[PDB]
């Protein structure tokens, strides 16, 4: 199951069920192309990066020996968390590490220059097509 | 202590200004 | 500015001419 | 025994009566970040998301249906004492007795791994289940570094771990034990060395 | 305008040849205090802090050098099983990663064909903190009998790091084998790119983003004085806030660190004191201009991490600074770091270093750059003007040359196996030799009108500028060497004037004379002269290790050489010799 | 004929051996060659979200019009295949659209001959039909051969598909042809919204064909002219309905014209949208969006008024303004206005500052690839590299435009009143 993200709007989710096969290694892999924000989106950190939240594991591992049903008011509190199912499994829910990835970071010391400047750019446009459509050709 | 953000305007308004004005209007 | 430079200008020429 | 994401971590079940999901989660979230001094205000629809298959009831569940979960995790929050105070201040022995004197702040944190959690859920109330029973599990898990804490000394024990020292158990509380684990998992059904004679001795699968 | 064009036309020469003068005038003004200027911290998270050093284990670093020299006699390479063992023993969560490679031909300076070895790192997890930053301690090691004290020392900072709580960022302490090759897979696996094919085992631990880096080369009990470098693979360097806090140290500790192996005192007098600054910067611009990574750090800088090589020198001064002493300032260096609460984006990351203490920057040095190039667009002006006072005479020289450059990089590499069969000859000295035949080939043009030699020359200075600024954008050093060389002999090149003297500047500045020149500059700067016979073998010794080096690290001047500087003075001796 | 025939051959085999070669990932991933809204990687996203059953409008990576998805559906494989068919079919159209309008800009120049409405002495002005043998050849080679189109069809673009349907409108008004020319120009303003702008060129060239005076107080003219619109307006309502039913919502609408107009991604391009909007006040962030979006729409009717009898040249000057100004440039988009220059070469005479601006130009051009990998990958630049390279970059582009508007000017001038 995976929804895609909007900006501003909403994270990706991506959930998958997949069969780790005994004594392997599943590596799971997805690109990403890291996106330019604005210069007031950034946090107060902007060279630090950006955290990417840690990934869930939810999993039935199995167990050496077989275990007895519970009685939670009669059992300490640690044996009495998560409910078990079946008595040659249980449940695990692993939480990965967290990630620390860098955006692309304008300048934040440039706003009134690059408007100056891009400004200008456009201004050449519009003053070189305004004297060739306004003004016309006349001797000396 | 530290520095705001101020428009640098002898430096690059007056620059960008003057490479526009006399370069196509004025003369 | 730019922008307003020449128009300037050619207000002030039609209103010379009227 | 119990593990969470680094920072924040909040997942919830609303009931199935409730209407807009998302605005009873903005004022919950709110309302709990004022309770326990994080920023929990942060959580938007930017961090928010509905797991399909995960995070299923920890509790009693007549249905399961995904529209009215939603879990949310801001990795980059921090927690000292700023937040372990409320979380201390809410139970009913509040550090004054019982296994909770044992919370220091200094100690507590100079550890590898810190969780504080709040948990709530509806439980049996009997052994029948024919009633609904709520629960409120709080819990502290920490983890004392051997090179660290230890420094070399090789021996732990709960002054060094905690500066201080277990004097009377919670009047409040009709059940205060410590467990320590004891298993040698390569010696012959032998056990770990406690200065002090345990009452009683407990064996059961646990973890597998 | 036309009076504007015509007093171009009148002036070509004066103003090409003021041009070119002022460029070296201001390359060599760079090491005088109006243009070159103090270091400083500039990085608040750094320079507003201070560091207590509590680094005591100065025995157990000599104990653990005299343990690993005697494994790895024993063992006859890296040994690994006492290096896991030693690293668990002081709480490292030690990993390994084993790798191999096949050289494109054998290397005759480090003895090796094909690579097969072991990289030991543990890496210890930062307390009070999740696994997202980290800092990495390097010892380069090859089978050369040294750096035994370095990874004692490495382990005695290990040690004495584990015991506590104030790392916000995982350290990675991590022991290479052969030399550069094992921290380059190391990287490559890593980091998950396969850039210069090696052959490597999955990684099973990682610390996160790596943030900054260290490596440690040491080879005596006691040092008299520390070495630091730079300089990186492709020209690039690490962000001077490295370098600053490395050099802050010296004075707090009352050590001796150097800078090219030249030690500049602050006294700067205008007797002396420029002349040392500018060995330094020469010594620092031909290194740069190499473009090969000189130490472990050199691999480092091109995954944005900020690198630094600290290698320790016993040269007979007096006063011997001890183990504790440098492990003490190594502490320092990793705990300011630590301090850092976000990569390295202040200071500068373009510049030049006439000394341990003064920089350049970017702003500051680029006209250097800017006048030569603009004598190439002083010409071509000139040139297009005249034009304005033929496709079929142009597409031969240019393709010729453009597949004699292309041949010039292709054919070296293979072709060993063809001509060893056939000459007596090695694998690798086959390459060098194809490398020179090809060379040579280029010179005498099959193929071979004033339109047709004024438009290829204006055509070949204006690919020359594009190549030279290119470069000098992200090799500023290897640009400049180049325009120095390239640029008036370009200029001067037509075929009405002497032929002879004309061929001969032409020669005499090709980018194989270039390299010449350089190793020879190079040689007379380190205070040890060269014969012709031994500069030419250093020069054969160049060029394969610049051959191989694209291969191995993915340096970029054997190919853009071959590829682009080669055609392009194809070119103008195609001018030079019109049809 | 053969000589097309053998461009065409040489244009193909570059471009597969560009496709076989290792270069075509580096290629595919640049920021100057693709664009939000014309990346394959994104084509390929869309079409593999629509068979996990989500809708590929819902996310931020898919930006194209419905069209493409349907065509790269059936097409998905043979992609390399139909970008050189574009490219193909767009180098014929642009020969074809040009050897027309040659004949038809002779026979002017031979009316107004016989008229002598000219100066007594323009024999050096006067065009031969010598000089004109190859410049429909030209015209091909120029947009075939040309660096920027080539990697525009590497990667995988679909502004060669754009470009393709501009070129098809081009050729269909220069041959007539009011409804094909209509279908292709609501066609191109489906792919981008700029292209509208073209409205104006094909109805003055529709109309100076069929010899209907451009005059308020002509009826004749207002009747084609409201066929034309009439027309035009048709064949894109028709295409925005059909293309509806395809995922049966509307959710198309934003993600396409609302991404052009808005500007949401800031990333790296040639053009001048991306810092300035992300280096920017929020205050006046919608006051700047709509004056830089009225920026591309303001010259053509200025352009109109001057141009009224030279529609062809109006075209292509609203060609250029439209890749120079673009909410997302491409160099793609920059390569099809240069496929224009060989008809417009006899101006070199009257051109000033060609040397300098075509250097300007080639420099900016090949410092793109090199301050983009210093700012991302090396680390050692910022993002004002790249921003000072877009500036020079878009002004060389402007100063050489204005620069043939001038020559076109000045060669008008002297015609009407005697060169000396
Ligand atoms: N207790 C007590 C406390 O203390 P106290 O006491 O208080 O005290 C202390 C303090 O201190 C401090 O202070 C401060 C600080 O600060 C810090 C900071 O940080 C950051 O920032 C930073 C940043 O980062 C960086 N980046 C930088 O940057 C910069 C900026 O900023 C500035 O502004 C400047 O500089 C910029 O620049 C500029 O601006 C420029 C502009 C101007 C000018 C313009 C120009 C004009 C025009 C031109 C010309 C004309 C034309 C005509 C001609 C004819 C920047 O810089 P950069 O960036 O570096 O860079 C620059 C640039 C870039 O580059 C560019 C280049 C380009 C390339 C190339 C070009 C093209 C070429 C072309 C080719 C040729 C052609 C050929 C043809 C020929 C052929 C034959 C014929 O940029 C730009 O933009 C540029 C512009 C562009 C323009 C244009 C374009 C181009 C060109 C054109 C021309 C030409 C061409 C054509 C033609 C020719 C030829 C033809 C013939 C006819 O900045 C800063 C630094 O400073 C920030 O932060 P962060 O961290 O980041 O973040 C945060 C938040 N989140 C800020 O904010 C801050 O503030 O400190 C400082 C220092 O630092 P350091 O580190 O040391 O340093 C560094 C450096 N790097 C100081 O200073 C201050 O004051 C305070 O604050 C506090 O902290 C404390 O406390
Ligand atoms: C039944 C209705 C059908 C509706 C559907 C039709 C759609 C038509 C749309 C566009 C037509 C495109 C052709 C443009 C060619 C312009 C060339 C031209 O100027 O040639 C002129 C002739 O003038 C014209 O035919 C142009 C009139 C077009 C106005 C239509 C507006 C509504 C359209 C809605 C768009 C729907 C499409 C949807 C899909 C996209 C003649 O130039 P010459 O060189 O041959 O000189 C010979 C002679 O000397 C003059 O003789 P004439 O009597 O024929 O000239 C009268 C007048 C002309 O002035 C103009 O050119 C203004 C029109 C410009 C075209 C706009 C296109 C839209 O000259 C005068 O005397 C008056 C003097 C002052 C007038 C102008 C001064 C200020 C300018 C504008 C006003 C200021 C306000 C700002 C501008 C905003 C506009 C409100
Ligand atoms: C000829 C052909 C054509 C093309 C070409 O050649 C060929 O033409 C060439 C030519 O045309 C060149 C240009 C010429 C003009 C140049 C201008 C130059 O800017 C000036 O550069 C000077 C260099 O000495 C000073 O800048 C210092 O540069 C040092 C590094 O070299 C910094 O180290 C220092 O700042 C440090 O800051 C932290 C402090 O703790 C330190 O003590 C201080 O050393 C800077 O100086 C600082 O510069 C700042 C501006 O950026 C402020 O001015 C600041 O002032 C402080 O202001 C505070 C209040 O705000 C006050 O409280 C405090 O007391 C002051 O100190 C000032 O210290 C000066 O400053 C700054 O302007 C710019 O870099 C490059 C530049 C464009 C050149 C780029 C390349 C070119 C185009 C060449 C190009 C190839
Ligand atoms: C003939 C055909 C082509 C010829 C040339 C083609 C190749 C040219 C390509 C690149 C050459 C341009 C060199 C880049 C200049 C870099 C300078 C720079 O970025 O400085 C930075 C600051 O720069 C600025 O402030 C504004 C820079 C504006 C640059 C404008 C001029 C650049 C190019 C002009 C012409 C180049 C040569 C032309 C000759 C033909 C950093 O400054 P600092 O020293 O770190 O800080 C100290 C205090 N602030
Ligand atoms: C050619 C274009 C101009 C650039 C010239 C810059 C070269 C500067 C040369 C020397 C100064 C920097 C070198 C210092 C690094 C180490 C010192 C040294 O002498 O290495 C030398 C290495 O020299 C170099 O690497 C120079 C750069 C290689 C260029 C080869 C490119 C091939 C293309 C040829 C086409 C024409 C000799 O290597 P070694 O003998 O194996 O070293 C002894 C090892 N035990
Ligand atoms: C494969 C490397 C090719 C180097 C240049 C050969 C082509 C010669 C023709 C013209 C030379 C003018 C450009 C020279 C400027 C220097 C280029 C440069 O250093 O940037 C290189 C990439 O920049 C470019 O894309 C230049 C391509 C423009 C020409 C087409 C760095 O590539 P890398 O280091 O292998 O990537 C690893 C990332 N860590
Ligand atoms: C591949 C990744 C980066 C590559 C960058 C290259 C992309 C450049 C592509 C387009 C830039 C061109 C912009 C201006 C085009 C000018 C159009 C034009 O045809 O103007 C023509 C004028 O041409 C010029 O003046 C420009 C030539 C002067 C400088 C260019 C030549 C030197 C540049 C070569 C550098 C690279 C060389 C490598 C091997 C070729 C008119 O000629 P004509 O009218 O047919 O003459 C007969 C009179 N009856
Ligand atoms: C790259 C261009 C600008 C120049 C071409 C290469 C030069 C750097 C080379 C070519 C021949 C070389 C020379 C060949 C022979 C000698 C003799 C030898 O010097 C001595 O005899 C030392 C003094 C003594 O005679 O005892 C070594 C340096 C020198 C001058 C060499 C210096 C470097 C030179 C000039
Ligand atoms: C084929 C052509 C002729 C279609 C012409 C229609 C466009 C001009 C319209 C259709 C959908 C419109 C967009 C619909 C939604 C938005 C989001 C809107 O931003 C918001 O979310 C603000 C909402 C609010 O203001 O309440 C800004 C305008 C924009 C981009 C609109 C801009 C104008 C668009 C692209
Ligand atoms: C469609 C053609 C035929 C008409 C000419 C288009 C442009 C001259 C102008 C007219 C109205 C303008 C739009 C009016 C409203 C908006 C909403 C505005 O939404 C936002 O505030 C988000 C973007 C931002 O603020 O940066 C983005 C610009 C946009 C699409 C404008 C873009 C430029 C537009 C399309
Ligand atoms: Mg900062």
């Amino acid at each position: 199951h995976y929804q895609p993200a909007q900006d501003r709007l909403q994270p990706h989710l991506l959930e998958m069920l997949i069969q780790l096969p005994a004594n392997s290694v599943t590596k799971v892999s997805i690109q990403f192309e890291r996106a330019l924000l604005k210069w007031t989106e950034y946090t107060p950190d902007p060279n630090h990066g950006f955290y990417v939240s840690p990934s869930v594991l939810s999993a039935l591992v199995p167990s050496m020996v077989a275990a007895k049903p519970v009685d939670w008011e009669e059992s300490p509190l640690f044996n009495s968390l998560f409910p078990v199912s079946d008595g040659s499994n249980y449940f695990v829910r692993l939480y990965t590490e967290p990630l620390l990835v860098n955006l692309p970071t304008p300048d934040f010391s440039m706003p009134y220059n690059v408007i100056c400047l891009t400004c200008t750019v456009v201004a050449v446009c519009y003053g070189s097509f305004y004297n060739l459509l306004t003004r016309t050709f006349h001797i000396e | 202590g530290t520095t705001q953000l101020r428009a640098t305007a002898t430096t690059l308004i007056l620059c960008c200004l003057l490479i526009i004005l006399p370069c196509f209007i004025l003369p | 500015l730019p922008m307003a430079v020449p128009i300037l200008l050619s207000l002030v020429k039609i209103f010379l001419e009227t | 025994f119990l593990q969470a994401p680094s920072g924040a971590e909040l997942w919830v079940w609303f009931q199935d009566t409730v209407t807009d999901v998302d605005k009873s989660w903005k004022e919950l979230s709110n309302v709990l970040s004022g309770i326990f001094c994080a920023s929990l205000n942060f959580i938007d629809s930017t961090n928010t998301v509905t797991p399909t298959a995960s995070f299923k009831p920890l509790g009693l569940a007549n249905d399961t249906d995904h529209y009215f979960l939603r879990y949310a995790v801001l990795p980059r929050e921090v927690v000292c004492t700023e937040n372990l105070t409320p979380w201390k201040k809410l139970l009913p022995c509040s550090s004054k007795a019982g296994l909770s004197v044992l919370l220091k702040a200094d100690r507590l944190f100079h550890t590898s791994y810190h969780s504080q959690a709040v948990h709530i859920r509806p439980v049996c109330r009997n052994a029948r289940c024919t009633s609904i029973s709520w629960e409120l599990r709080q819990t502290l898990s920490v983890v004392f570094d051997a090179f660290i804490t230890g420094q070399g000394k090789k021996d732990w024990s709960l002054f060094r771990m905690f500066s201080r020292t277990l004097t009377e158990p919670c009047p409040l509380a009709s059940e205060s034990r410590v467990y320590v684990d004891i298993t040698t998992y390569n010696q012959d059904n032998e056990t770990l060395e406690v200065h002090p004679p345990p009452t009683t001795t407990y064996q059961d699968v646990i973890l597998g | 305008r036309r009076a504007l064009a015509r007093l171009v036309l009148r002036l070509n020469a004066p103003l090409c040849v003021l041009s070119y003068v002022a460029g070296i005038a201001w390359f060599l003004a760079l090491v005088f205090p109006p243009l070159t200027q103090r270091t400083y911290m500039s990085e608040n998270a750094m320079g507003s802090t201070m560091v207590e050093e509590q680094f005591a284990g100065g025995d157990r670093a000599r104990a653990f050098a005299r343990d690993f020299a005697a494994h790895r006699k024993k063992s006859g390479a890296l040994p690994v099983a006492w290096l896991e063992r030693t690293m668990r023993s002081v709480g490292l969560e030690v990993y390994t990663q084993s790798f191999s490679r096949k050289l494109p031909f054998p290397d005759e300076t480090h003895e090796r064909y094909m690579v097969s070895g072991t990289n030991v790192y543990g890496i210890l997890r930062a307390p009070r903190a999740a696994s997202t930053e980290s800092l990495v301690l390097t010892v380069p090691c090859g089978s050369d009998s040294t750096n035994s004290q370095a990874v004692g020392l490495l382990l005695a900072l290990a040690a004495h790091f584990r015991g506590q709580i104030y790392w916000a960022k995982d350290i990675v302490f991590l022991v290479t084998e052969h030399d550069l090759l094992g921290t380059e897979a190391w990287l490559e696996a890593y980091h998950d790119v396969n850039v210069t094919g090696m052959q490597s085992s999955p990684l099973q631990g990682r610390a996160g983003a790596i943030q900054a880096a260290v490596a440690l080369e040491l080879s005596s009990d006691v040092v008299t004085s520390l070495d630091v470098a730079v300089e990186g693979l492709n020209g690039q360097l690490p962000n001077l806030d490295l370098l600053n806090l490395f050099q802050t140290f010296c004075q707090k500790g009352g050590l001796l660190c150097t800078l090219q192996g030249k030690l500049q005192p602050e006294d700067w007098t205008s007797l002396d004191g420029p002349l040392q600054g500018l060995q330094t910067l020469l010594l620092m611009v031909l290194r740069q201009a190499s473009g090969r990574p000189h130490g472990s750090h050199g691999l480092f800088l091109r995954y944005r991490v900020e690198a630094l090589t600290l290698r320790g020198i016993n040269s007979f001064r007096q006063y011997k600074y001890d183990l504790v002493a440098v492990g003490k300032a190594l502490e320092g260096m990793f705990r300011k770091l630590n301090h850092l609460l976000e990569r390295l984006h202040q200071s500068f990351f373009l510049y030049l270093l006439p000394g341990l203490s003064r920089f350049v920057s970017i702003g500051l040095y680029m006209p250097a750059v800017g006048f030569l190039l603009l004598v190439l667009g002083l010409k071509a002006l000139e040139l297009w003007m005249q034009l304005h006072e033929g496709l079929a005479s142009l597409v031969a020289p240019l393709l010729i040359s453009q597949a004699m450059g292309l041949a010039l990089y292709v054919l070296p590499v293979l072709g060993q196996h063809v001509a060893t069969q056939h000459f007596p000859v090695a694998e690798a000295e086959a390459v060098v030799l194809t490398l020179l035949a090809i060379y040579a080939a280029g010179l005498a043009l099959p193929h071979n009108p004033d339109r047709g030699w004024m438009a290829l020359k204006l055509v070949a200075l204006i690919y020359l500028a594009l190549q030279l600024g290119c470069i000098a954008l992200t090799n500023f050093s290897l640009g400049f060497l180049l325009a120095t060389t390239m640029v008036p002999t370009a200029a001067l090149a037509k075929p009405h004037g002497p032929r002879t003297l004309y061929a001969a500047l032409l020669v005499l500045t090709s980018p194989a004379a270039t390299l010449l020149g350089s190793l020879f500059l190079w040689r007379e700067l380190q205070e040890a002269p060269l014969s012709l016979a031994e500069g030419w073998q250093l020069f054969l010794a160049a060029l394969a290790q610049g051959v191989l080096e694209h291969h191995t690290y993915g340096a970029l001047l054997f190919p853009l050489l071959s590829l682009g500087l080669y055609p392009c003075w194809l070119l103008f001796w195609n001018v030079l010799f019109w049809k | 004929a053969a000589p097309l025939v053998l461009v065409l051959v040489v244009a193909v085999t570059v471009r597969a051996a560009l496709f076989r070669s290792s270069l075509a990932e580096f290629i595919s991933e640049r920021v100057e060659v693709v664009s939000p809204l014309s990346s394959w990687k994104r084509v390929v996203e869309g079409l593999s979200l629509l068979d996990l059953g989500v809708s590929p409008y819902s996310g931020a990576v898919f930006h194209e019009t419905p069209l493409i998805i349907y065509l790269f559906h059936f097409l998905i494989d043979y992609a390399e295949l139909v970008f050189m068919i574009t490219d193909a079919l767009t180098a014929i159209a642009l020969y074809f659209a040009i050897q027309d309008f040659n004949k038809v800009v002779f026979k002017k120049q031979k009316l107004l001959l016989e008229l002598d409405q000219y100066a007594p002495d323009v024999a050096e002005l006067i065009r031969t039909p010598m000089e004109m043998r190859y410049i429909p050849l030209k015209v091909a080679l120029f947009y075939l051969l040309n660096p920027y189109t080539i990697l525009s069809c590497v990667a995988k673009s679909t502004c060669a598909i754009n470009n393709t349907l501009i070129a098809f409108f081009i050729l269909t008004t220069i041959k007539g042809s009011a409804f094909l020319s209509a279908i292709f120009l609501a066609l191109a303003t489906y792919q981008s919204l700029y292209p509208l702008t073209l409205f104006v060129p094909g109805l003055l060239y529709l109309l100076q064909r069929q010899y209907i005076p451009v005059k308020m107080k002509s009826k004749a003219f207002w009747i084609f002219s409201w066929e034309y619109a009439m027309m035009y307006v048709g064949s894109l309502v028709v295409i925005i309905c059909l293309s509806f039913f395809l995922l049966s919502s509307w959710d198309f609408i934003p993600a396409v014209y609302g991404f052009i107009l808005s500007v949401p991604d800031l990333t790296p391009n040639i053009g001048l949208f991306w810092y300035f909007f992300a280096e920017m006040f929020e205050h006046f962030s919608l006051f700047f969006v709509c004056v830089f979006q009225i920026n591309v729409f303001f010259y053509t009717i200025p352009l109109a008024i001057k141009l009224k009898e030279h529609p062809i040249f109006f075209m292509f000057i609203q060609i250029a303004v439209i890749a120079i100004f673009k909410s997302y440039p491409t160099v793609g988009d920059v390569a099809l206005y240069m496929a224009f220059f060989p008809v417009w070469n006899h101006l070199y005479r009257f051109l000033r500052n060609i040397f300098v601006l075509t250097c300007i130009i080639i420099v900016c051009s090949l410092l793109f690839p090199v301050l983009w990998h210093l700012w991302i990958y090396a680390g050692s630049a910022n993002s004002n590299f790249f921003y000072a390279i877009t500036l020079t970059f878009n002004v060389g582009q402007i100063l050489l435009i204005s620069d043939y508007f001038y020559a076109f000017l000045r060669r008008e001038y002297y015609l009407t009143h005697g060169l000396y």
